[PDB]
RNA sequence: AGCCAGGAUGUUGGCUUAGAAGCAGCCAUCAUUUAAAGAAAGCGUAAUAGCUCACUGGUCGAGUCGGCCUGCGCGGAAGA
């Protein structure tokens, strides 16, 4: 998991998800690109 | 068995060994339109043209692409 | 055919041409050839979307004002100086 | 992808050659790679044969121009058209070594003497002989 | 990835050598196949082979005569006198002024 | 880093920067980035942000910097109990209005002028646009 | 949008490289097949292959794609 706080889809395959009140990238292709907005 | 690649027979026409090593701006040799139809029509096994002058621009595309002209 | 609608304006100055910027108008002026100047104001989407196009400024353009179409070339326009908008087009009567 | 314009030329451009057409087959389009593909088009421009895919709403339109207004029903599913100009039958038996040779797919009807025909009596169309048979 | 790299270093060899063999057949066939039809400008049109075949040779010598990082470099020459008063300090400076007369 | 040669006077006042600016239309090229806040370009940002969008282009094309930086700026040393006179020139800066252009570009496509100007806009402390030229 | 099928031929385009076959780097802008496909969009091989998108026909049946201008909000946000 990437915290940051400049999220952004980098693949094709990553998607941005809002999740309780925080911006997600779930990346099904990748596990690398998964983020969250901290 | 196949016949041979598009860019050999091409070398030997022009007369040379390697092409060009910046193409399109730098020229390295020459070929009449007798030599592109004997070229086309020795490849006329491999060729899915239906006709001749679509066989020549076929070879004309690799004779672009290593910096021969087609005078 | 670049249509415009117009007023004749009532105010002008500072304070005047300010609440037309708030209000999404704006003021401009047609000028030229015998007559008095004449002051004007126009919406200003209309204006902006037909500027757009390159042909704004090298064709003639007709402004309705009050009934009486004018014929007339875009002389010059003052831009708002970052957002994209429109301060003032000076209209030359042809 | 188009515009309204770009769909006004196919309109006219197929119905122009169903003019020059005598006969006509309708068939299927999937199933098969383009190495395999390009095999029926090589042998329908020796046989003569002006092989089109157009789109199957659209061809309600540019196949008003009869009489081919026989092939309406065959426009729900898919439809490789075949419109062939010179020599009478040809294609017909093509498109049924088409069917063979991959294996798949239906390959409906084909239009002649401005009937539609069904898929089991295509075997007329089929066995017609060449032009050029009398000599 | 070693093996490969290595027959790349061997075949720039072997290629080379060979067709100097017959490329100096070739030319000193080619050459006396000008002096037998005997024409002169036959004759020095088939010079143009060689003049060819002499920079493949004397590049593939080049390739071997320098070869480390510093062989293009400029350099410095410290001459020095050995041991044996004056007899030896004269045997170095008949050396400077040979360095020096070659470097020329 | 860029610094005039010579000027008359070493040491400057502070001075205000209120106003908008001139210099606003895209003459030079196709494309500029015009500044929509306000502040202080110094020259070693000038520089990096010239940089980012040089590497970007690949040189291809032409870029003009219609911005300089000739305001010099002083600092005192780490510790200096005030006074004792004004401090040396440390660094410079042009001082920037809303709606000053600071590059252009011509000789690339709209496709990849956007994203040059977006690397140096990263680069520099004050908020910007992309803006295509206009005719008249 | 989803769903099924096709994404080829000269050709591993050329040049570099131990290797460079669309896909390390550099130069670049073909026709052919026609439903259409980059002389190549991302994974991946020592390299091919492998997968897959642009592109395109089928199926299905009403609004939809994404920029500009403006309001209020979310994260960014740790201390005795």
């Amino acid at each position: 998991m990437k915290v940051r706080a400049s999220v952004k889809k980098l693949c094709r395959n990553c998607k941005i998800v809002k999740r309780d009140g925080v911006i997600r990238v779930i990346c099904s292709a990748e596990p690398k690109h998964k983020q969250r907005q901290g | 068995t196949k016949t041979p690649p598009a860019a050999v027979l091409l070398k030997k026409a022009a007369g040379i060994k390697s092409g060009s090593g910046k193409p399109n701006k730098d020229k390295v040799g020459k070929i009449s339109r007798a030599q592109l139809q004997e070229i086309a029509q020795t490849k006329a096994a491999d060729m899915t043209g239906a006709d001749i002058e679509a066989m020549t621009r076929s070879i004309e595309g690799t004779a672009r692409s290593m910096g021969l002209v087609v005078e | 055919m670049f249509t415009i609608n117009a007023e004749v304006r009532k105010e002008q100055g500072k304070g005047a041409s300010r609440r037309l910027r708030a209000a999404n108008k704006f003021p401009a002026i047609i000028y030229g050839g015998k007559e008095a100047p004449l002051a004007i104001e126009l919406d200003h989407d209309k204006v902006m979307n037909m500027q757009a196009k390159a042909e704004f400024y090298s064709e003639v353009l007709t402004i309705v004002v009050d009934g009486k179409e004018i014929k007339v070339k875009a002389q010059d326009v003052q831009r708002h100086p970052y957002k994209p908008k429109l301060q003032h087009i000076d209209f030359v009567r042809a | 992808a188009l515009n309204l314009q770009d769909k006004q030329a196919i309109v006219a451009e197929v119905s122009e050659v169903a003019k020059g057409a005598l006969s006509a087959v309708v068939a299927d389009s999937r199933g098969v790679t383009v190495d395999k593909m390009t095999e029926l088009r090589k042998a329908g421009r020796e046989a003569g044969v002006y092989m089109r895919v157009v789109r199957n709403t659209l061809l309600r339109r540019a196949v008003e121009g009869t009489p081919f207004e026989c092939l309406k029903d065959a426009f729900v599913g898919p439809t490789l058209i075949a419109y062939v100009t010179e020599h009478p039958g040809a294609a017909a038996r093509l498109f049924k070594e088409f069917a063979k040779a991959n294996a798949k797919f239906e390959v409906k009807a084909a239009a002649f003497e401005g009937e539609l025909i069904p898929a089991s009596q295509i075997d007329r169309l089929a066995t017609l002989p060449t032009y050029e048979e009398a000599i | 990835q070693a093996l490969g790299k290595e027959r790349s270093s061997l075949e720039a060899v072997v290629d080379t050598l060979d067709q100097m063999k017959q490329g100096l057949e070739d030319v000193s066939g080619l050459l006396e196949l000008a002096v037998e039809a005997d024409d002169e400008e036959t004759f020095n049109e088939a010079v143009a082979e060689l003049d060819a075949l002499e920079e493949k040779l004397a590049q593939l010598e080049f390739r071997r005569m320098f070869s480390g990082e510093y062989d293009s470099a400029d350099c410095y020459l410290d001459i020095q006198a050995g041991s044996g008063g004056t007899e030896a300090q004269d045997w170095a400076s008949m050396l400077e002024r040979m360095y020096l007369r070659w470097a020329e | 880093m860029l610094q005039p040669k010579r000027t008359k006077f070493r040491k400057m006042h502070k001075g205000r920067n209120r106003g908008l600016a001139q210099g606003t239309d895209v003459s030079f090229g196709s494309f500029g980035l015009k500044a929509v806040g306000r502040g202080r370009l110094t020259a070693r940002q000038i520089e990096a942000a010239r940089r980012a969008m040089t590497r970007a282009v690949k040189r291809q094309g032409k870029i003009w910097i219609r911005v300089f930086p000739d305001k010099p700026i002083t600092e005192k040393p780490l510790a200096v109990r005030m006074g004792k006179g004004k401090g040396n020139v440390e660094y410079w800066v042009a001082l920037i209005q809303p709606g000053k252009v600071l590059y252009e570009m011509d000789g690339v496509p709209e496709e990849l002028a956007r994203e040059a100007f977006k690397l140096a806009a990263a680069k520099l402390p004050i908020k910007t646009t992309f803006v295509t030229k206009t005719v008249m």
